[PDB]
């Protein structure tokens, strides 16, 4: 069976760093795209991060509008694990980080299509 | 093939101008499965279809499982979906030898997503990246530019189910043309003068096949007579004609004087050598009575046919009990 | 994919069949058997679409060559009488385009090439053969036949062989008489080769067409052309005149019809006469005796009946206006 364990978030200073960590494990994860999302209390799921492979030269690197310039995301395939990385975090990112894959390759935004999703970790953001 | 096509790029190649002999083909005998839903090359041997493919493609091992009539899913949606109603056999074996290594070769890649199944008879052989849902990519890193051909399990493989099998599917969906190419070539010895019941491209009939003084003109293969009636015949295999009649065709009368004076008979073979008629009855029945009737001492041959149980004179007399072309049999001594 | 230039018009000659355009309608072999067989068949002195491909010079001279879309029916009898074997090759299919699939027969000398693809035909197509002056031998250099082949489903290729190819003059002496069908899936191909020494016309001689190949085909012939050898005027042997020209050459065409013929099969399986039972009442006397002697006396040889003319139904009249239109009005 394929599992996904999220480590990592707690309580953070608002403008501090924080660094996600994904274990994936029962499939292929060098090829299939991984995304990272955000549920808040009161929000539902929506495409937050994501990073793909694409096979050639590269990995390619989705973020969204509300964190593009501050969220980075990478994957290691030789370890199967993906690192989120966080700076200058703000009060309304508090809320529980997914990891999700798919068995095969999808688009990044969508998130349902994802047939595999993690337990998650709770982030809460402290000014 | 010593070069097989990716299943993304399955190649719907036919054969004619030629006649096959399957047989021979079946020496090696490696394939793995057998999976067989009409009138197969190998189950059925006297037919030959003519709008018959051998459609030359490579597929994973895994999707062997999904070479089945009315089958959908990754190889049956988008890479090779085959007819949902084939006639024709699939074939699969585990070679691994072209490809250099147990895992797959890498140039045998197979198309996928796309948003695009195929059709059960279409192709859509492209190079073109799948489409994202934000913004078109046709390469590079963009978003979502993910290749739809994925190259197989090059790197170690443990199970056979993750290797390239060289699957080739022998669907022949005629349409028009009943039968012209034969895949198998069943074929035997050939005897003469004896009764045998004979296949000559589809022409079944028992007689006894002899040889025959006919000068068949070169395109013609079969002889009839007035009667509108087959009665010679051109081996197929070689320049020869050959006659075709009745194996023996008798009947059997029982010349009997009056059981009042005496009980022994004799039987009549009608028009039949007598050489024949041991084997006439086939002499399987019970070992007295009928077998010393089969044969004997006083075996006699007339236009009539052949008699056993009466002993010819010379002498002649009235005619006692009628056989035929003025031979008559009497029970006095 | 060049069109044809400087062409004459001439209304089209026309001629009794005799009784040529007989096959054998099956591979069976009989000796000396009277056969009845209904199949399709060319009948006796149902004229021949007579065609003329010769250039004359002069001004009474005329240049005509005869390549038009004759309808294909259901079989067409062919004859060739000349001696250089202008005619090479014929064009089948129902649009005679890339459009559907096409069958293209073409004989070019080396192999007689036949094809089933989708040939872009031009308007005009032919088989143009260009004398090249620099050893004086003849070649092929206007294969405009089709501009191109796709979606090819088959090809056959016949061993090397080669033959003249000048347009000699005088007197056809070679006549090749040819049966094209096609039926249930099948393209059956006839063919006979004669010598004779008439001048025009097709010969009163009886000759039957043994079956020469049978293609399984499953294009709707509808349509079809003929292909000649022509001798483009620029390079030809002693002149390089200008526009096309050929040599001395006559076929004609004719159209089959679903008939009965009585065949006689002598000693040997060879047809030596046929009788076409729809041609005259004798003929249809003989075949329904199959004999092809008739002795004195009164023989029944079918029943007649007169057509229906037209169709009639009368039902009573209207009637008072029914409330159906006031029910729907
Ligand atoms: C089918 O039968 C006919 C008639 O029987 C055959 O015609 C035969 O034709 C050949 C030459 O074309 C004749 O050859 C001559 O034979 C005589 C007698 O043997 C001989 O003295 C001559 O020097 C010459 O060789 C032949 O007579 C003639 N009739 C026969 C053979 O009965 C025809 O050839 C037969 N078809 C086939 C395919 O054999
Ligand atoms: C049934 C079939 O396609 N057989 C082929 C044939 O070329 C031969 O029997 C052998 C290879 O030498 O195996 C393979
Ligand atoms: C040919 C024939 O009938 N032979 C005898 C007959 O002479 C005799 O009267 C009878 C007595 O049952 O048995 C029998
Ligand atoms: C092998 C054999 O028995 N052949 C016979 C032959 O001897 C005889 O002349 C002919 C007519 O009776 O019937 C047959
Ligand atoms: C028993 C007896 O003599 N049968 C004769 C036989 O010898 C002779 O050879 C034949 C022809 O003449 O006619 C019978
Ligand atoms: C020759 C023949 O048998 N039939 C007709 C003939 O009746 C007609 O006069 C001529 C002119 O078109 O065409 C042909
Ligand atoms: C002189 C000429 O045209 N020769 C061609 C030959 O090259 C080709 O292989 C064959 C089959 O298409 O047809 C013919
Ligand atoms: C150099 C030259 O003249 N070559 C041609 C050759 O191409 C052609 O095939 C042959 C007859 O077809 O006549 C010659
Ligand atoms: C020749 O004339 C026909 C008549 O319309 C035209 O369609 C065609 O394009 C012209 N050229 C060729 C090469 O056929
Ligand atoms: C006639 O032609 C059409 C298209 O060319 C084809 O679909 C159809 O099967 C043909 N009918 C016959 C050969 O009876």
């Amino acid at each position: 069976e394929v599992q996904l364990v999220e480590s990592g978030g707690g309580l953070v200073q608002t403008g501090g760093s924080l660094r996600l960590s994904c274990a994936l494990s029962g499939y292929t994860f060098s090829i299939f795209p991984t995304a990272w999302f955000r549920q808040a209390p009161g929000k539902e799921r929506e495409f937050v991060a994501g990073i793909r492979w694409n096979g050639s030269t590269r990995d390619y690197t989705e973020y969204a509008d509300f964190v593009k310039g501050r969220f980075t995301i990478s994957r290691d395939n030789a370890k199967n694990m993906v690192y989120l990385q966080m700076i200058s975090l703000k009060p309304e990112d508090t809320a529980l980080y997914y990891c999700a894959a798919s068995d095969g390759v999808i688009d990044g935004t969508n998130a349902n299509a994802y047939r595999y999703w993690g337990q998650g970790t709770q982030v809460t953001v402290s000014s | 093939a010593t070069r097989f096509a990716s299943v993304y790029a399955w190649n719907r190649k036919r054969i004619s101008n030629c006649v096959a002999d399957y047989s021979v083909l079946y020496n090696s005998a490696s394939f793995s499965t057998f999976k067989c839903y009409g009138v197969s090359p190998t189950k059925l041997n006297d037919l030959c279809f003519t709008n018959v493919y051998a459609d030359s493609f490579v597929i994973r091992g895994d999707e062997v499982r999904q070479i089945a009539p009315g089958q959908t899913g990754k190889i049956a949606d988008y890479n090779y979906k085959l007819p949902d109603d084939f006639t024709g056999c699939v074939i699969a074996w585990n070679s691994n030898n072209l490809d250099s290594k147990v895992g797959g070769n890498y140039n045998y890649l197979y198309r996928l997503f796309r948003k695009s199944n195929l059709k059960p008879f279409e192709r859509d052989i492209s190079t073109e990246i799948y489409q994202a849902g934000s913004t078109p990519c046709n390469g590079v890193e963009g978003f979502n530019c993910y290749f739809p051909l994925q190259s197989y399990g090059f790197q170690p493989t443990n199970g056979v189910g993750y290797q390239p099998y060289r699957v080739v599917v022998l669907s022949f969906e005629l349409l028009h043309a009943p039968a012209t190419v034969c895949g198998p070539k069943k074929s035997t010895n050939l005897v003469k003068n004896k009764c045998v019941n004979f296949n000559f491209n589809g022409l079944t009939g028992t007689g006894v096949l002899t040889e025959s003084n006919k000068k068949f003109l070169p395109f013609q293969q079969f002889g009839r007579d007035i009667a509108d009636t087959t009665d010679a015949v051109r081996d197929p295999q070689t320049l020869e004609i050959l006659d075709i009649t009745p194996c023996s065709f008798g009947g059997v009368s029982v010349i009997t004087p009056g059981t009042n004076t005496s009980n022994q008979v004799a039987v009549l073979y009608q028009d039949v050598n007598c050489t024949e008629v041991p084997v006439a009855i086939h002499a399987d029945q019970l070992t007295p009575t009928w077998r010393v009737y089969s044969t004997g001492s006083n075996v006699f041959q007339t236009r009539a046919g052949c008699l056993i149980g009466a002993e010819h004179v010379n002498n002649s007399y009235e005619c006692d009990i009628p056989i035929g072309a003025g031979i008559c049999a009497s029970y006095q001594t | 994919c060049v069109n044809l230039t400087t062409r004459t018009q001439l209304p089209p000659a026309y001629t009794n069949s005799f009784t040529r355009g007989v096959y054998y309608p099956d591979k069976v072999f009989r000796s000396s058997v009277l056969h009845s067989t209904q199949d399709l068949f060319l009948p006796f002195f149902s004229n021949v679409t007579w065609f003329h491909a010769i250039h004359v010079s002069g001004t009474n001279g005329t240049k005509r060559f005869d390549n038009p879309v004759l309808p294909f029916n259901d079989g067409v009898y062919f004859a060739s009488t000349e001696k250089s074997n202008i005619i090479r090759g014929w064009i089948f299919g129902t649009t005679l385009d890339s459009k559907t699939q096409s069958l293209l027969i073409v004989n070019n000398a080396t192999n007689v090439v036949i094809k089933v693809c989708e040939f872009q035909f031009c308007n005009d197509p032919f088989l143009g053969v260009y004398y090249h002056k620099n050893n004086k031998s003849w070649m092929e250099s206007e294969f405009r036949v089709y501009s191109s082949a796709n979606n090819c489903t088959f090809e056959y290729v016949s061993q090397p062989f080669l033959m003249d190819l000048e347009g000699k003059q005088g007197n056809f002496k070679n006549l090749r008489e040819f049966v094209f069908k096609n039926i249930d899936g099948y393209f059956k191909i006839y063919s006979k080769h004669t010598p004779i020494n008439l001048v025009r016309d097709l010969p009163q001689g009886f000759s039957a067409l043994e079956p020469l190949v049978d293609l399984p085909i499953g294009i709707n012939i509808t349509r079809f052309q003929t292909l000649l050898a022509l001798h483009r005027s620029y390079l030809t042997p002693g002149d390089s005149s200008s526009g096309w020209t050929a040599g001395a050459a006559a076929y004609y065409v004719g159209y089959l019809q679903p008939r009965t013929f009585l065949l006689k099969y002598n000693e040997n399986g060879t047809i030596t006469d046929a009788v076409d039972c729809a041609l005259d009442p004798l003929s249809e006397t003989k075949c329904t005796l199959k004999s092809f002697t008739v002795e004195k006396g009164i023989y029944q040889t079918s029943n007649f009946r007169v057509q229906p003319t037209e169709s009639i139904v009368r039902f009573p009249n209207i009637t008072n206006l029914c409330p159906f239109g006031e029910v729907f009005n």
